[PDB]
């Protein structure tokens, strides 16, 4: 049909990313799939002058024996030329679910000058072969672009829908469609099904209630009786947190601390003591006011580990300036736990802000890299840089 | 020239073709590039071209090593910092390991096939160059350019096209691209592989590439890349431990490079001594005499040498078994088999990521080391057996902030098993003193012992206080700190360090009975 024009930022380059070593069996998934796809004129092999490339990875479906290619676009969507804003309304809602219309993309064609960027390669177990190069015909599943060129089709697609039930809300985000309402369960899976038929009258699983989501506020420990040590502890847990709510004050408890005590001397709270802690609590009982997201700056994700399959994360944009914090735990291994960890969190900042968020990954990268994929499920890849958590700030949540 | 797919060659984006000035040269060397030129005009490899080309590109005749006659070559370097960037790929070499057991391989030499390749109609303009009369003659070429930049790309892809319907029709053979060289194994018997050879090496030829006649042809086992490989066995290629008398410290080098080298099938080879040598070398000329462990290391490597070990070949049937020991503080050894200890490959880790660590996590990198180099070589993960048991793991494990994972392993009883030494309390500790310290100490029991350092550094000083505390305190000792520095080391587990103020720490650490670390602002 017509191949609308699509560019890069003036003067960037097509990427040139090292595709992360595949599984046998992997390969033969992206081998197989690949190959249909060529068949179907979807992509097509290409030749050594085209020096750029993107990894690709193949992950497993949601209850179902069938891998789903996953391109890792992300260096090229940071390199592609900018271009629906955000339901508000959709994070009150009881019942928001996802489809993948991803597939939705390969009806339209990718402007003939712009493919050679979409190059990505199988590749070849012990650099034995060649690898297998391809470039996108069509637009591309996890590309920036994508979107945004389907949203006229789209929009045309929307609206027999949106206007027949405007009590529900469609969000697109990439590849995916979230679709929320306050249908009671029953109606609302109805609901859901119909507009997948009506989608499959055009040739176009995931399921939260973002209305039971909170923010997990810093707590601070209800003793009996309270020895040298634990006040020790609650001083230091509030000399951190004092700097988000400034209204905290330790000073009484200080005075308790006066001598070198034996650590596990119990020492009984003076009324000011008590009083001041009572005031303390009452500070963190909420978030700090003032806390306003920002659209012109990145949403940073910091998770920590706290054991046993329990994770804590906050999702921030200015240091202590939390938009939101939440924990998490096991639904296994420490891996897999951060996979499904840091796919919620991205999940819920789409939702909220319709953003991905930056994460700071507890774990190696040799580790990450190697793992991930393994129990990756969703359409895109949020950003992410590996750290060392400081000690103190995983005995400060929870 | 070739009937095959001519691959679309362009320049660097605003770039113009290659202007540079041919250097004049002897007469007899115009002599001699006159008639290499014109053989080739004759067999199309080049062809004259009129004024209408600006571009140029210098040529000069030099003699082949040893022999006594003309070689023409261009300098296409000008030509090839003006051509555009191909995927020219990974720098990636094959493991042997990785290899099957075929009951036969041959080696083709596909050098000049080169030539046979042609090169882009709209871009061999570019590749201009002139012999200079003692009525020019100007000349371009029609084919790959030997030493210019999209050669080896362009031709590895061509090839690919050309062996890919061979490959779809002899699903039984398996030809494996490499540089000037076509290795091809298969298991078919010895008669029926020379015929395959021979259906190859012409199929080829009806594409245009020139090949060597199997009476002309390397026999194995192939010298390839440090290695030996032969059909069914490979190793490292013989390996000559000199009996000098003098050692250089260059001469070290290549010594334990050399070991190194080794030691990815040659188990037991070890390089510390040796690399101590190395200790405040002033020059690459100057001799350090062995020391006596070093002799005897250079002994014992030389003796392990001496008995030609074969790795075995990869058999997609049989399970990749990864174990892994500890060969001394930080030196893991490991080996990968299919058969009951008869390995694929070997090899050492001694990557020591942190200024302090434990054999847990030390053995958890090296777990993950060896995951990564098998989906490398063998796109599966080996099933790991360690000298850990599963109850030291999960300790380490759920207490520690970072998150990891060990793929299926076993336990092995093979010591030195790995285990932690010493573990924190979680709680203080009733009936042990308590020590603040922040360079001094006081307890409750009312001892203080305060002294002062000398080239100590701020975080030097903190550590220096709780090593003090350690030392004059009972088998209980509750310590409480300021340093979230030394609290975070000391919580870390650390049963290795590069300080030595940090082992003599975990040496009391390790002797007492119950520790409790605590901090405070
Ligand atoms: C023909 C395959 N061949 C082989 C393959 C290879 N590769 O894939 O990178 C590299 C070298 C190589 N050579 C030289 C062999 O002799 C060999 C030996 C055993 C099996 N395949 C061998």
């Amino acid at each position: 049909i017509e191949t609308v024009p699509v560019k890069l930022k003036p003067g960037m380059d097509g990427p040139k990313v090292k595709q992360w070593p595949l599984t046998e069996e992997k390969i033969k998934a992206l081998v197989e799939i690949c190959t249909e796809m060529e068949k179907e004129g979807k992509i097509s092999k290409i030749g050594p002058e085209n020096p750029y490339n993107t990894p690709v990875f193949a992950i497993k479906k949601k209850n179902s024996t069938r891998w789903r290619k996953l391109v890792d676009f992300r260096e090229l969507n940071k390199r592609t030329q900018d271009f629906i804003p955000h339901p508000a309304g959709l994070k009150k809602k009881k019942s928001v679910t996802v489809l993948d219309v991803g597939d939705a993309y390969f009806s339209v064609p990718l402007d003939e000058d712009f493919r050679k960027y979409t190059a990505f390669t199988i590749p070849s177990i012990n650099n034995e072969t060649p690898g297998i190069r391809y470039q996108y015909n069509v637009l591309p599943q996890g590309w920036k672009g994508s979107p945004a060129i389907f949203q006229s089709s789209m929009t045309k697609i929307l609206e027999p829908f949106r206007k027949q039930n405007p009590d529900i809300v469609i969000y697109q985000y990439m590849d995916d469609l979230y679709v929320g309402s306050d249908l009671e369960i029953g109606q609302h899976r109805t609901k859901i099904e119909e507009l997948r038929q009506h989608l499959l009258r055009w040739g176009l699983g995931y399921e939260l209630h973002p209305d039971k989501w909170t923010v997990q506020p810093i707590v601070l420990p209800e003793k009996d009786s309270w020895t040298v040590n634990d006040i020790q502890k609650l001083v230091g847990k509030l000399n951190w947190a004092s700097q988000i709510y400034p209204g905290i004050k330790v000073r009484q408890l200080c005075k308790l601390l006066r001598g070198t005590k034996a650590l596990t001397e119990v020492i009984p709270l003076t009324e000011e003591a008590e009083l001041e802690l009572a005031e303390n609590r009452e500070i963190l009982k909420e978030p700090v006011h003032g806390v306003y997201y920002d659209p012109s700056k990145d949403l940073i994700a910091e998770i920590q580990k706290q054991g046993q399959g329990q994770w804590t994360y906050q999702i921030y944009q200015e240091p202590f300036k939390n938009l939101k914090t939440g924990k998490y735990a096991r639904m296994t291994n420490d891996v897999k736990q951060l996979t499904e960890a840091v796919q919620k969190i991205t999940t819920e900042s789409i939702v909220i802000w319709g953003k991905t968020p930056k994460f700071k990954l507890p774990i190696q990268k040799e580790t990450w890299e190697t793992w991930w994929t393994e129990y990756w499920q969703a359409t895109w890849i949020p950003e992410w840089e590996f750290v060392n958590t400081p000690p103190l700030v995983k005995l400060w949540y929870q | 020239i070739s009937p095959i797919e001519t691959v679309p060659v362009k320049l660097k984006p605003g770039m113009d073709g290659p202007k540079v000035k041919q250097w004049p040269l002897t007469e007899e060397k115009i002599k001699a590039l006159v008639e290499i030129c014109t053989e080739m005009e004759k067999e199309g490899k080049i062809s004259k071209i009129g004024p209408e080309n600006p571009y140029n590109t210098p040529v000069f005749a030099i003699k082949k090593k040893n022999s006594t006659r003309w070689r023409k070559l261009v300098d296409f370097r000008e030509l090839n910092k003006r051509t555009q960037d191909f995927w020219e790929v990974q720098l990636g070499i094959p493991h042997p390991a990785g290899l099957k057991k075929k009951k036969s391989v041959t080696v083709l030499d596909v050098g000049d096939a080169y030539f046979s390749v042609p090169l882009d109609e709209d871009f061999r303009k570019y590749t201009a160059f002139t012999i200079p009369s003692i009525p020019g003659i100007r000349y371009q070429y029609n084919v790959l350019p030997q030493g210019w930049k999209g050669s080896p790309a362009i031709f590895q892809s061509s090839m690919t096209k050309i062996l890919e319907p061979f490959r779809k029709q002899n699903p039984d053979i398996v030809i494996y691209q490499y540089m000037d060289d076509l290795y091809v194994g298969s298991d078919l018997e010895i008669g029926q592989h020379r015929t395959k050879i021979e259906e190859l090496r012409q199929h080829l030829l009806r594409w245009g590439l020139f090949t060597p006649d199997q009476k002309h042809q390397k026999e194995p086992p192939f010298l390839w890349m440090g290695y030996e490989l032969h059909p069914d066995k490979w190793t490292v290629q013989p390996i000559v431990l000199p009996e000098k008398d003098s050692w250089t410290v260059n001469d070290i080098q290549k010594l334990v490079g050399k070991l190194n080298w080794a030691s990815q099938i040659y188990p037991g080879i070890k390089v510390r001594q040796l690399c101590k040598l190395l200790r405040g070398t002033k020059a690459l000329t100057e001799v350090i005499p062995l020391t006596e462990e070093a002799e005897l290391e250079l002994a014992e490597n030389r003796e392990i040498l001496k008995e030609p070990v074969h790795g075995v070949y990869y058999d997609p049937s049989k399970d990749l078994i990864a174990e892994i020991q500890k060969q001394g503080q930080g030196q893991w050894t490991y080996q990968i088999y299919q058969e009951p200890f008869k390995n694929l490959k070997t090899g050492k880790y001694a990557r020591m990521r942190g200024a302090h660590t434990n054999d847990v996590k030390q053995l958890t990198e090296a777990v993950q080391k060896i995951t990564t180099e098998s989906i490398v070589i063998w796109g599966k993960t080996p099933k790991f057996k360690l000298p850990i048991q599963k109850e030291t793991w999960e300790t380490w494990w759920t207490e520690y902030w970072q998150a990891t994972w060990i793929p299926e392993w076993e336990f092995v009883n093979t010591p030195p098993l790995v285990k932690l030494w010493y573990q924190l309390e979680k709680e203080p500790i009733v009936g042990a003193e308590t020590f603040y310290v922040d360079a001094g100490y006081v307890t409750n029991r009312g001892r203080q012992k305060v002294v002062t350092l000398t080239d100590t550094t701020n975080q030097k000083t903190e550590l220096q206080a709780i090593y003090l505390a350690l030392q004059d305190s009972g088998l209980e000792v509750n310590i409480v700190t300021d340093s979230q520095y030394a609290l975070g080391i000391i919580q870390a587990q650390p049963d290795q360090s590069e300080s030595e103020l940090v082992n003599q720490i975990i040496e009391q650490l390790i002797k007492k009975e119950k520790v409790y670390l605590a901090w405070v602002p």
